[PDB]
């Protein structure tokens, strides 16, 4: 039930400084989280250039619902040539009077964000995995299933899918051997295979993984209140030129 | 459908600027209480709780509206 | 260019740009008066609606 | 009827001004001599303005919009109905904001208003939140048939355009859902055939007034507005409404910092009008430089463009190659960023688009380094087609000709001239390399590139008041060879054409200079392999010995083999222009209507000769061109066509008229 | 810009013109219009129309001590014409009984 919008910030605005005067503009106090991150640390992700600096800010006059629980994430980092980005939930309009804010105050330009296909494959790869106490890599299998929508002649094909239940993915991850990232490593090379389909190429829609999550072409939409770091990592990332 | 029409309809069933206010009137009179009576039905429906006001809501309804008028 | 290079000089001449707290009640005053009998007169069938400032 | 017919012949032609209007729509309301039913064709079949109602006229008109009550029982009421075809007609064609709000609350009326408050609502600041309220009020009434989708019409304009408001979204999904009547408030007819008869009420007298041919464009915006809908002491630089007010507010006026507003997008006030003028007036109240806003929107959305994260780069790039048209230093800001190898990776088109809008208006504040960075670039790209291999890869030529382009501004100059000649040689030796322009694979967009930078030292040449260095006016022998060793004929209408602005510069240097050695070679190779024929006997044609051309010709079928040699060394056989002397000698024949006709498609000696002997005997008498009695008077004749100014190849006869004396005496 | 520059060896009247040409704008289409309209009170419309300024002056502030007894009998009509314009919030005030508290939208509230 947890929708996401994400837009992208053009200056590392220090938003504590401000935040009174937003807290006026608003008529409440909001909260100000501050971590200091290292989301990729497995080894070929990388060492460094991990410090993500996280904001978690909230309009939470109350949290009955999405729109008054409707929180702010804004993660960033100066190596970034566009330094940050941001991220809300809920149809309160709050969230527009915010924005308006921060454009006018910082002078900053802000746009909408979209996702590719092979975003959208690894942003999925990212839903599943958890780390545990031990600073351990572990891995939730879900019953992913692929939704596309072609463009074909007289409508000839409108659409069609591709479900793979956990035992599948988790055996195909398995057959691949040890891995992190199985629907890129494992899964569509096997689909390839089986039917000569390019699941990169392929007009993608959607990829559900039932009872967690589903990632759209302008959404992220969760079944946990909250994205774990590394969905935000990757939406960084993707922002970039 | 219009008030007036609804007053256009008593007409109709009934049979000039003292009727045309009387009539109008009338209509407003049976607009409130088809208005009474969805009331009472929704009333009905919170007695029972389910997700709609079914049918013997506005039965219920009807028969509260007669008991008291 | 030459436009350019005189608006410059023509603003460097200028004098720099330059509390309003009752001005601003004054003009919540008048937002109310106005639209207030903007409404009024339109509903009491006034026989001259014009600008109420 | 004859009243009325007095006034359908008044306002067919005459019109109905203002206080005209002001006048019959009293009359109507106040007298009986209009009957109802006429009145409610007069209102939209006479009411013809000269242009946009003025507001006292609409205050005027608004009283008779009124309606009784227990307490206005005094008031003469108009019909409703008549009302609302008032309306209808008020359609057709700042306080008055705040009164038509109150004209819709009007049941009959609503629909007919909801064009009237939108085209009230053109500002941000029109709009105000509280108005919703009363709007949202009527669109929850009964008996509002049409207040819902007429609310919806008129939330959904307000809702975008206020751009910053509590969330009063929702309260427009409270209204009505199906939307019914929706669909045609937002699709708003404007009564054609009334529009066609306004439309020459418009255009009979007066311009500049609702003008007759902006009716459709201004119907259009007005469509539009309906249509997008779903389809302190200090001042705000957004508050301003006008030139004078932002002359008389200048010290009070501060430039909000929200950059994208102001980059990117009737009698009221238009602020896209004067947004026009915000890029240009934050430049001069603060003094252009680093920190300037449109500096860093305009190169921010340019890396989005370059990145393909921009949701349309041709919606964005007119505005940036537009501004940075201007402000040479960020001119220069986007070339140095912009203008290398690694962008024209990422995308050609957009880099060729851009640097072709820009550079042609650019000015180097450094003349050092410049044309190092310049032909370094240039460089690249011209390898970038030649590594690619396709003549499509045309980005080379289309540079060398804005590049050239702008070099005419570096040769306007009185300093940084040598470094446009250099630059403008250095650039000619690549259009000149074979591979690029092979005379077997003649790619034109290397000749037409060519041309017009030799154009550019025929305008040098003429400008010659600036003295120059001997070097780099001459375009030397390994060029000159190379256009003569090609064929195209307008190539060669340049090569004669620049020589004669290189001959306007001979006279000034001394006969033995090499530079006017080199000079004097081409055109008497030129002359001898054009006009005078005697190639075998030179020292070499083009720098090459004819001990060649005999011994080419072996292994070379000909006709008539009698003359193998001779039909080479004449433009009625040299290739392009000897298909060119077969057009001329046709309009020659064709102008002295002769009877008699050239037998053969090519000219030469022997086909000239071969079709006379048989009509020798008559061709004393007439049957063919007179002013003509050898083979040489025919390729006189075929240059004197081309010495007039009909001809696109003229200067090729003309220019070399002035060496050959008995050529100079024809022409 | 070279006007400027004359200009230079030159606002907020504008602001008190207004509201005072307002105010008293205000007093005369009440005093001359609406109450001799209605015509209630016996026709003493001086009386009616002073009981219409206090009613104004309370309107204009949006006060909650607009209440329906408090409007009289000779002008609830005007309440009832109020009504009619739907300008003001129609309050169903459940805090107390015929004595509603209705008023006016605030035309000041930005939101």
């Amino acid at each position: 039930p947890y929708t996401w919008k994400f837009l992208g910030i053009s200056k590392q605005l220090s938003l504590e400084n401000g935040i009174a005067k937003l807290n006026q503009l608003l008529n409440l106090e909001v909260d100000l989280d501050i971590q200091t991150i290292r989301v990729p640390s497995d080894p070929d992700g990388g060492t460094a250039a991990d410090e993500y600096i996280r904001y978690e800010m909230r309009l939470d006059i109350s949290n009955l619902d999405e729109g008054t629980y409707s929180k702010f994430i804004f993660l960033g980092n100066s190596k970034m040539e566009v330094p940050m980005f941001l991220c809300y939930c809920g149809t309160d309009n709050r969230n527009e009077v915010v924005l308006q804010w921060l454009k006018a105050e910082y002078g900053v330009i802000m746009w909408p964000i979209k996702f590719e296909q092979k975003t959208m494959i690894k942003l999925a790869d990212a839903s599943i995995v958890h780390v545990t106490k031990e600073n351990i890599e572990q891995i939730t299998w879900f019953s992913s299933k692929l939704y596309f929508e072609p463009e074909t002649q007289d409508k000839n094909l409108r659409q069609f899918s591709i479900e793979i239940p956990r035992e599948s993915c988790e055996g195909l991850a398995l057959g691949y051997g040890n891995t992190m990232h199985p629907y890129n490593d494992a899964i569509v090379p096997y689909i390839y295979n089986e039917t000569g389909m390019a699941v990169e190429r392929l007009p993608l829609t959607s990829v559900i993984l039932a009872g967690h999550t589903k990632i759209m072409r302008e959404s992220i939409v969760t079944s946990t209140r909250s994205l774990r770091n590394r969905v935000l990592a990757v939406v960084l990332q993707s922002i970039q030129f | 459908m219009d008030t007036e029409a609804l007053a256009n309809y008593l007409l109709r069933q009934l049979s000039s600027s003292q009727e045309y206010n009387k009539k109008l009137l009338l209509a407003c009179g049976f607009q409130a209480i088809l208005r009474k009576i969805l009331l009472d039905a929704r009333t009905r429906a919170t007695a029972e709780g389910l997700r709609e006001v079914y049918p013997y809501h506005i039965e219920a309804a009807t028969q509260a509206f007669l008991d008291s008028q | 260019d030459e436009l350019m290079s005189k608006l410059i000089e023509l603003s460097s001449k200028f004098p720099k740009p330059t509390t309003a707290g009752k001005q601003v009640e004054v003009e919540k005053e008048n937002e109310t008066i106005q639209e207030l009998m903007i409404a009024l007169q339109i509903h009491s069938g006034y026989t001259n609606i014009s600008y109420t400032i | 009827k004859t009243t009325l017919s007095l006034l359908y012949e008044k306002s067919k032609q005459y019109g109905l001004s203002s206080p005209q209007l002001q006048a019959l729509v009293r009359l109507l309301c106040e007298t009986s001599i209009i009957d109802t039913v006429t009145k409610v064709y007069i209102v939209e079949n006479c009411f013809l303005p000269d242009g946009y109602l003025t507001k006292e006229l609409l205050l005027e008109i608004i009283n008779h919009l009124g309606t009784p009550t227990v307490f206005s029982r005094y008031r003469i009421q108009t019909p409703p109905v008549l009302q609302s075809a008032l309306c209808k007609w008020l359609v057709h064609v700042n306080i008055s904001s705040s009164i038509w709000l109150h004209l819709w609350q009007f049941s009959f009326l609503q629909k007919w208003i909801t064009p009237l408050v939108i085209w009230q609502a053109t500002t941000p600041v029109d709009v105000k939140p509280w108005k919703l309220s009363i709007i949202k009020r009527c669109a929850m009434h009964p008996g509002y048939r049409d207040a819902p989708g007429s609310a919806t019409l008129i939330l959904q304009r307000f809702q975008c355009l206020v751009g910053a408001s509590s969330q009063i979204t929702e309260s427009i999904i409270t209204i009505n859902c199906n939307r019914k009547t929706l669909k045609s408030h937002r699709n708003l007819k404007l009564d054609a055939h009334f529009l066609s008869i306004l439309k020459r009420i418009l255009s009979r007298a007066h311009p500049a007034n609702f003008p007759a041919d902006t009716v459709q464009n201004t119907i259009d915006m007005y469509l539009s507005e309906i249509h997008q809908l779903g389809a302190d002491s200090t001042v705000s630089l957004w508050d301003v409404t006008s030139l004078e007010q932002l002359a008389q507010n200048w010290p009070q006026l501060h430039i909000p910092n929200d950059v994208d507003y102001m980059m990117k997008p009737r009698k009221v006030m238009s602020r896209d009008s004067l947004k026009h003028l915000y890029s240009s007036i934050i430049l001069i109240k603060n003094s252009r430089d680093e920190s300037s806003s449109p500096y860093e929107w305009c190169i921010w959305q340019l890396k989005r463009c370059f990145a393909h994260q921009i949701e349309t780069p041709q919606e964005v790039i007119p505005i940036i190659i537009s501004v940075s048209s201007m402000d040479n230093k960020l001119s220069s800001r986007i070339i140095q960023t912009f203008c290398n190898l690694k962008y024209l990776k990422l995308d050609e088109l957009t880099l060729k688009k851009v640097c072709g809008g820009i550079l042609p208006l650019w000015k180097p504040e450094l003349i050092s380094g410049t044309r190092e960075f310049f032909v370094k670039f240039m460089a690249s790209i011209f390898m970038w087609s030649t590594r690619d291999g396709h003549d499509n890869n045309c980005t080379f030529s289309e540079t060398c000709f804005y590049v050239l382009q702008m070099i005419t501004n570096w040769v306007l100059d009185d300093k940084l001239i040598a470094l446009g000649l250099t630059l403008l040689h250095d650039m000619q030796s690549l259009l000149t390399l074979d591979k690029i322009f092979n005379n077997a694979t003649s790619n034109r967009f290397s000749t037409m590139a060519f041309i017009s930078s030799l154009d550019i030292l025929t305008q040098l040449s003429k400008q010659t008041k600036s003295d120059y260095a001997i070097q780099y006016l001459i375009v030397g022998p390994d060029i000159m060879n190379k256009v003569f060793s090609s064929d195209d004929p307008l190539l060669l209408s340049a090569a004669c054409r620049y020589l004669v602005a290189t001959k306007n510069k001979l006279m000034q240097y001394p006969s033995t200079n090499k530079f006017v050695r080199m000079q004097n070679q081409y055109i008497m190779d030129l002359t001898n392999y054009l006009y005078r024929n005697k190639v075998l006997s030179s020292k070499s044609l083009f720098g090459v010995s004819p001990d060649f051309f005999k011994q080419i010709l072996e292994n070379l079928y000909i006709p008539t083999a009698d003359f193998k040699n001779a039909k080479f060394f004449t433009i009625t056989g040299i290739p392009a222009l000897s298909y060119i002397c077969i057009i001329i000698l046709r309009r020659l024949e064709t102008a002295e209507n002769t009877k008699i006709k050239f037998t053969s498609g090519i000219i030469n000696e022997e086909t000239f000769n071969n079709f006379f002997r048989v009509h020798h005997d008559e061709i004393g008498q007439h049957g063919w061109i007179k002013g003509v009695n050898n083979i040489h008077d025919l390729r006189v004749k075929i240059l004197m066509h081309l010495s007039n100014t009909a001809n696109p190849y003229r200067d090729i006869a003309a220019f070399l008229f002035t060496y050959l004396k008995s050529l100079s005496k024809y022409s | 810009l070279q006007h400027q520059m004359t200009i230079m060896d030159s606002h907020i009247r504008t602001r008190k013109a207004r509201n005072k040409e307002l105010w008293d704008s205000l007093a005369d289409f009440l005093k001359g219009y609406l109450v001799p309209n209605l015509d209630d009170n016996d026709e003493s419309i001086d009386s009616l129309t002073n009981e219409v300024m206090l009613l104004m002056k309370r309107l204009i502030e949006h006060d909650l001590n607009l209440t329906l007894n408090d409007f009289s009998s000779k002008t609830i009509p005007i309440y009832r014409l109020l009504l009619r314009a739907n300008i003001i919030t129609v309050i169903e005030g459940s805090t107390n009984p015929g004595t509603k508290y209705i008023k006016l939208i605030d035309f000041n509230e930005t939101s």
